[PDB]
């Protein structure tokens, strides 16, 4: 257990949806934005090389890549879908990336009370035995070292 | 709401 070390960093994933005042000519009823961001006062660009959002195949160019912040996709649509999201790290050792499956919903299952929706998903990422450089990238992004796993 |  001489050089065991575990680093935990937090990512915030989320989306906002609004019913349009007029549906588009294609019949899009909603404007949405999906994002990956750091917690308050945390720059995840230190450890994040790129984020890839995999949109539904109805959307044009469905593989959306943001190599720089802001890590977000903004589009208009008529239905919610499962959007795979890849967060690629600034490292040369595994884990190179983490893949999330995000539920972009235009309304919450139970009721449609208002025209505006906000959802937030905090995800804590755990790295065991990080290399020196990636640890410092992680620590600079607000990460902390915890009990070694 | 619709889903696809």
């Amino acid at each position: 257990m001489d050089n065991q070390c575990t680093v935990q960093v937090r990512l915030e994933l989320g989306h906002r949806a609004q019913l349009r005042k007029k549906p588009t000519t294609e019949g899009f009823t909603h404007d949405w934005m999906v994002f990956v961001r750091g917690p308050e006062q945390c720059d995840i660009q230190h450890f994040v090389e790129k984020v890839v959002f995999w949109l539904h195949d109805s959307f044009p160019k469905p593989r959306r890549v943001c190599k720089e912040p802001p890590y977000k996709v903004e589009e208009s649509g008529y239905a919610g879908f499962i959007m795979p999201i890849e967060v690629h790290f600034k490292n040369k050792e595994e884990p190179r990336k983490v893949c999330f499956t995000y539920d972009l919903f235009l309304n919450l299952e139970g009721n449609p009370p208002v025209n505006h929706l906000r959802h937030l998903r905090c995800e804590k990422l755990t790295f065991n035995n990080p290399t020196t450089e990636f640890r410092y990238k992680l620590l600079r992004a607000g990460g902390v070292m915890v009990m070694p796993e | 709401a619709a889903r696809k």
